[PDB]
């Protein structure tokens, strides 16, 4: 869910950039539902 | 209509090489020799054509055709008074057979560091299809020349033809300029090779008194090992191989499935060792004796020269099927010396034709399915470039597991310190250089073998019950040997050599010229099969 | 004088048979005679076979009259051989003949198609492609050969209308054949001879295709390569025959008129071909031959039949049958609300050692299956296993092929040799399993094919043979992520045993006895393969929670048993698969639910194929641990 929302963006007056967007990793035992949780943030997420 | 006549001369006095062709023979009969490489289809030539005139819609035949398209002088009714304005009617019109040959030279007589010449042979009439791909034929008839645009741009004055601007009445373009460049061609009235299934057929056609000495040879007792002593009489002491080739050179037979799985009965065989084993002199012995046998390398070899390619003679000219070195040895035997040399990408195109006994080609708009029906004599030396005798089979050859399954028998020489045996080796190679030929002492020539051979392939062996179980007990035995324990062989065994245990079996029985294949026989592969697995 | 006979047709006054076919006098006998043909002929039973084939062409709407020449020639010998002479001049007037034949029966029939084709059968001579002569031109031959190429479908001018670009005028109907293009000169309106354009709107069109028929290769002599020739199709024969398949073409060996590259005036040959046949749909089912599936399915033991009806010259492997049967018919994709998806596939691994048959489990299913692509991991590429937009260099266009396991959208895709395989077919499979998709973004085309294929595949051991030692994730090259996708893993060695092989070897020299040259309880195969189709596209099943407790139960132990012996990972992959094989044992006996009995057997053959993959020190599960099962 928060990686669907992710974090506010900022431009800086000096072009820093600072990103919002949120990476999560999963590593995992294998059974564990980890790539069934990525094709449903793909189906799910507007454009992913 | 009329019947069109073909002379035909033959015997000529003489017979000329590709290279030996002149411009001073030009449209005149003499004899050529070359191994055939390419055969175009039979096509419809143009030989007496039909003219309708636009402005007289008569008919006009018997336009004779003699070497190029050509219209009508003058009209059959007298008012038209046409000769330009012609249109040919292609029913109505008549046709001979044409089929372009392409010849290459003859391997004995290209010269010092040249190439080899080719050239186009134009068979007509009944002599279309008298020469396929790989055959070494001679052909009588006309030196010709045909137009060549290439010779463009090549050095020399290229002759020209201009029209005669004299006594032609000017007042006061009409240039008419043509290109006199041509290429020597040959147009062959006589073929001659310098379907034998059926053994009555062959044995008909054929000298009586070959038929007393192959007789007599069917006579002879020891008649198996009189055979393995005439195969590759140079070499001497390696019978197990010389037998293993004697069965290749006489094969089994092709059964076909209900469904069609189409079991192949060519043995094919692969002969690894030691350097200097004579592993290359059984090769060339292959290749000079047994017929349609074909001789490469491993490195001089690629995917396109084994199997078909899709060349292409001129640019912006349409594209070819040239035969590769698995179809110019078909129902023969292809001898690759130094496989493991040969690339990876070569090896998987060769195992397209263990396979399936076809090569599929599928490049530039040809998508041909040609046959290659070839039994493949492959010699390789192991990695490290000497046999590993505390090592498997596998891991001494770099041959892919693909390739190495379809090899029926595996010969695996290796030499030895053995003080009289190198005695008797050295003796018998300073006597074959002494001598020539009287070193070479086999109890058959190599005329009456092939004959034998050319006999024995017309059979069909069969295998009577007692064979089936024996059989069956013999490949239980190969099993049981296999994974004792302590044996560790070097391949292990599985169907595939019961498969090949059955034609071998068959070839022994065409070897003994016999119909059925006794019990003994099947012994016989099987230890024949059983010696070739070296303990590891 | 202006009409002749039977008897006066056979004394020629022309020079060839062309003239005089086209003369009038003879060619309204020539049409009259077969007009008669056409409604006395009758079998020996009574039945008027032209009258039939009248009814069904009109009953069927078809414009192609099967008109057969055993009839022709016994009934008329002379006007047999005139159509085997000059088929061009015939063929024109018997079109006619059988137009007007059908009319009489079905009046009012021009408005719905303008004439009829008659396609001639039953041909005596039979030549070969290497045979064809200049003899044979502009004769009707039959050759046999395969379809080695297809040049689409494209439309040819039949009844050409001219605008006239001085008037406006449309000028009418001429008819255009394959000889030669037509052109007008003439205006009726204005008389101009000026530009005069073909209207492609008011212009009628005849499909037209190009066939390369290629002989045999089996039956091309030994030392000789395979020739083709060209065969044109026209307006009913377009797309009846696919590349690979063995048909025999009857038709009129013709020049294609168009000489200076070969030296000579030499023309091209082509086939203007008149029927085309398959000398020897397959998947369909009839009202009757539905009955007999849905009764045959309620026999007991079914499931047992299938299993030993696949694969019938292969010996035991009773197994790896089973699994091919399960994965043959499938199970049935589910989505729970567009947001959780599980495939409906079963994929089958083949561990075997060399000799295995590995290869003929895979050809019948190639055999059986509907939809079923055959790929490799290394050698015939016939399919290149990964999509990729290719530009073809001879038609200059790009093509977006998808890979194997996209042409087997919903069938099945056998892989042979995945043991070895490149990176790109690797990973082509790898995301086709996990995702049932192939994504590409290749020369501007970014799209998603759909993959969703149950994969067969058949591998060889790490090193030659199996070891029974090391577990089955080091005893092959493929790694953990693309094992686990496999639904059933069929691991077979090379065993040792005294009867085993003894029997193989009976087997296998008792069929080379059956094959030689010389005359020296398992579902019928195309019953069965219609069977199979039936299936997969009729019967979805489903289970009910009545059925959920023992197959918890079943899991949990499968995990405690994994986790002491800690070999192998059983996950919730395996009660999935379970489920999966589960729907397939259900579908093979036509139910539209999963009885307990089906149940049953899914976890017998999970366990089974878990179980074998293991270490022999692991394997204690199957002796005393899953016992039960
Ligand atoms: N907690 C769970 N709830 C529901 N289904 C689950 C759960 N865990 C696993 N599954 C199912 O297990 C099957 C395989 O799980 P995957 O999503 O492939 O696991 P994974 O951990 O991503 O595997 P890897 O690491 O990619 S090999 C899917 O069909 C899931 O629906
Ligand atoms: N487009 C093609 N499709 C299939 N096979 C082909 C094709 N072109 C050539 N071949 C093969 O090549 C053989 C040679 O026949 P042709 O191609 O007609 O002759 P060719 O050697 O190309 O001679 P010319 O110079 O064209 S008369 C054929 O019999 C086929 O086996
Ligand atoms: N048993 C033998 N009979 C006759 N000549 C032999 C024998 N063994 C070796 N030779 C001779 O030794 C040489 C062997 O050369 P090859 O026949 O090319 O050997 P090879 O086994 O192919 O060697 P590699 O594998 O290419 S290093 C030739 O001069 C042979 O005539
Ligand atoms: N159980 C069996 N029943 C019948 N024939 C068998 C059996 N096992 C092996 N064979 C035969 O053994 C040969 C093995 O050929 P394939 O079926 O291609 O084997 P494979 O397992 O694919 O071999 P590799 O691993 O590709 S070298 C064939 O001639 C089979 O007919
Ligand atoms: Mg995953
Ligand atoms: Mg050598
Ligand atoms: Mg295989
Ligand atoms: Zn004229
Ligand atoms: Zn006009």
């Amino acid at each position: 869910v928060c990686l669907l929302m992710g974090g506010s963006k900022k431009i800086l007056p000096d072009g820093m950039r600072l990103r919002g967007d949120i990476n999560v990793l999963l590593l995992g035992d294998p059974g564990t539902a980890k790539s069934q949780l990525l094709k449903f943030v793909e189906k799910v997420s507007p454009i992913a | 209509t009329e019947r069109v006549f073909q002379i035909s001369f033959f015997n000529l006095p003489t017979v000329h090489r590709i290279r030996d062709i002149r411009s001073e023979k030009i449209g005149s009969l003499l004899s050529i020799s070359g191994t055939v490489t390419r055969t175009s289809e039979v096509r419809p030539e143009l030989y007496k054509a039909s003219f309708t005139c636009d402005m007289c819609r008569a008919i006009v035949d018997n336009v004779e055709q003699s070497f190029k398209y050509t219209e009508p002088t003058f009209c059959p009714n007298p008012s038209c008074e046409n000769r330009a304005f012609w249109t040919l009617n292609v029913t109505r019109s008549r046709f001979l057979d044409w089929q372009k040959v392409r010849i290459q030279e003859n391997a004995n007589e290209i010269p010092t560091g040249s190439m080899p010449r080719t050239l186009d042979v134009i068979l007509r009439g009944d002599s279309v299809e008298r020469a396929k791909p790989g055959d070494r034929c001679k052909f009588t008839g006309v030196e010709i020349v045909v137009p060549d645009v290439t010779q463009l741009g090549l050095p020399g004055v290229k002759p020209s033809s201009t029209l005669d601007t004299r006594g032609i009445s000017k007042t006061t373009r009409s240039l008419g300029v043509r290109d006199l460049t041509y290429k020597i061609s040959f147009l062959a009235c006589h073929v001659i090779s310098i379907n034998e299934r059926d053994q009555e057929v062959f044995l008909n056609s054929l000298s009586s008194d070959e038929i007393n000495e192959l007789k007599e040879m069917v006579k002879d007792e020891h008649i198996y090992d009189k055979l393995v002593r005439s195969i590759a009489p140079a070499v001497f002491g390696h019978e197990a191989v010389k037998k293993g080739i004697l069965l290749q050179m006489l094969g089994g037979v092709h059964k076909s499935t209900v469904e069609g799985i189409k079991l192949r009965g060519d043995i094919n065989i692969c002969v690894v060792g030691d350097p200097s084993t004579s592993k290359s002199q059984f090769l060339k012995y292959v290749v000079g004796f047994a017929p349609r046998s074909v001789y490469t390398s491993g490195k001089a070899s690629s995917a396109a020269g084994l199997t078909a390619a899709v060349v292409r003679d001129e640019e912006g000219g349409d594209y070819t099927i040239e035969a590769g070195a698995l179809m110019l040895a078909d129902n023969g035997i292809c001898c690759i010396d130094e496989f493991d040399k040969m690339d990876i990408s070569d090896q998987v195109a060769i195992h397209e034709a263990m396979e399936q006994q076809t090569i599929s080609i599928a490049k530039a708009g040809i998508h041909a399915t040609l046959n290659a029906r070839t039994s493949i004599l492959a010699a390789a030396n192991p990695v490290g470039g000497r046999y590993n005798r505390k090592l498997s089979l596998r891991g001494n050859l770099n041959m892919t597991a693909p390739i190495m399954s379809r090899f029926d028998l595996f010969f695996v020489i290796l030499d030895d310190c053995n003080e009289k045996i190198d005695t008797e080796l050295a003796s018998h190679i300073v006597d074959l250089h002494m001598k020539r030929d009287e070193a070479i002492e086999p109890p058959f020539s190599a005329e009456q073998l092939r004959r034998y051979i050319k006999y024995a392939r017309t059979f069909k062996p069969i295998l009577t019950k007692e064979a089936r179980s024996y059989l069956v007990e013999k490949y239980k035995e190969l099993r049981k040997d296999d994974a004792q324990g302590f044996s560790r062989s070097s391949y292990r065994i599985t169907v595939r050599q019961l498969e090949s245990m059955i034609r071998l079996s068959e070839a022994i029985a065409r070897a003994n010229c016999v119909d059925e294949i006794t019990p003994s026989f099947i012994a016989e592969a099987y230890d024949l099969l059983r010696q070739s697995i070296i303990r590891v | 004088r202006e009409e002749l006979t039977l008897e006066s047709l056979s004394n020629v006054k022309a020079n060839s048979y062309s003239e005089w076919i086209t003369q009038p006098n003879v060619s309204r006998t020539i049409a009259r005679e077969l007009k008669s043909f056409l409604l006395e002929y009758t079998d020996e039973t009574g039945r008027s076979v032209y009258g039939a084939r009248i009814r069904t062409l009109g009953e069927m709407n078809s414009e192609s009259l099967e008109v057969n020449y055993r009839h022709l020639a016994e009934s008329k010998a002379i006007l047999a051989l005139f159509l085997a002479k000059c088929p061009e001049e015939m063929l024109k007037i018997f079109d006619l003949v059988a137009m007007e034949a059908t009319e009489l029966h079905y009046p009012d029939y021009a408005r719905i198609h303008s004439e009829i084709h008659v396609r001639i059968s039953d041909f005596p001579t039979i030549y070969s492609l290497r045979e064809l002569r200049e003899s044979n031109l502009s004769s009707l031959v039959r050759v046999t050969g395969v379809v080695t190429r297809r040049t689409g479908v494209f439309p040819q001018l039949k009844y050409v209308k001219f605008n006239c670009l001085k008037c406006g005028s449309i000028l009418g109907p001429f008819f255009q054949d394959s000889n030669e293009e037509i052109r007008i000169s003439f205006c009726t309106n204005c008389k101009s001879k000026g530009p005069f354009r073909v209207n492609g709107e008011k212009t009628v069109y005849r499909n037209y295709q190009r066939v390369t028929l290629q002989e045999a290769p089996g039956t091309v002599p030994p030392g000789r390569l395979p020739r083709h020739r060209e065969v044109i199709l026209l307006a009913d024969l377009v797309d009846v025959s696919k590349p690979g398949e063995e048909v025999e073409v009857t038709g009129i060996y013709k020049n294609n008129y168009d000489n200076a590259k070969n030296g000579f005036p030499v023309f091209a040959t082509i086939i203007e071909a008149n029927s085309i046949k398959r000398r020897e749909d397959v998947f369909s089912w009839t009202e009757e031959e539905e009955r007999e599936f849905r009764k045959i399915s309620r026999d007991r033991g079914i499931i047992d039949k299938i299993i030993s009806s696949m694969a019938p010259s292969i010996y035991g492997h009773r197994d790896i049958k089973t699994a091919v049967a399960c994965s043959l018919f499938g199970g049935v994709p589910k989505n729970v609300n567009g947001k959780h998806s599980i495939r409906g596939d079963i994929n089958v691994l083949l561990l075997g050692d060399p000799g295995t048959a590995k290869s003929q489990i895979l050809k019948y299913v190639e055999k059986t299956a509907h939809r079923a692509v055959f790929a490799t991991g290394q050698g015939a590429s016939a399919v290149g296993l990964t999509a990729s937009v290719r530009k073809d260099p001879i038609t200059k266009e790009w093509t977006l092929e998808g890979g194997a396991l996209v042409l087997a959208d919903k069938g099945v895709c056998l892989i042979d040799e995945f043991d070895k395989m490149n990176d790109q077919d690797r990973t082509s499979i790898h995301e086709a399993m996990e995702q049932q998709s192939i994504s590409i973004s290749k020369a501007g085309i970014v799209t998603t094919l759909q993959a969703r294929c149950s994969i067969i595949a058949a591998a060889n051991p790490n090193g030659g043979r199996y070891n029974s030692t090391l577990p089955l994730a080091q005893n092959v090259s493929l790694t953990e992520p693309i094992l686990s996708r496999f639904d059933i893993l069929c691991v077979v060695r090379d065993l040792v045993d005294e009867e085993a092989d003894e029997r193989l070897a009976t087997f296998v020299v008792d069929s080379h006895v059956r094959s030689h040259p010389e005359n020296d309880s398992p579902i019928p195969q195309e019953l069965l393969m219609k069977y199979i189709h039936y299936a997969r596209t009729k019967i979805y099943p489903k289970l009910h929670q009545m059925d959920m407790d023992k197959v918890s139960r079943v899991y949990a132990d499968l995990r405690r048993e994994s986790i002491s012996t800690g070999s192998f990972p059983i996950t919730v992959r395996h009660l999935e698969s379970i489920l999966r094989i589960a729907e397939s044992f259900a579908k093979m006996r036509l139910s539209e639910f999963v009885s307990s009995y089906d149940l049953d057997r899914a976890i017998k053959v999970v366990v089974d194929s878990f179980v074998d993959a293991q270490k022999v020190s692991v394997r204690r599960q199957l002796r005393r641990s899953f016992a039960i099962y």
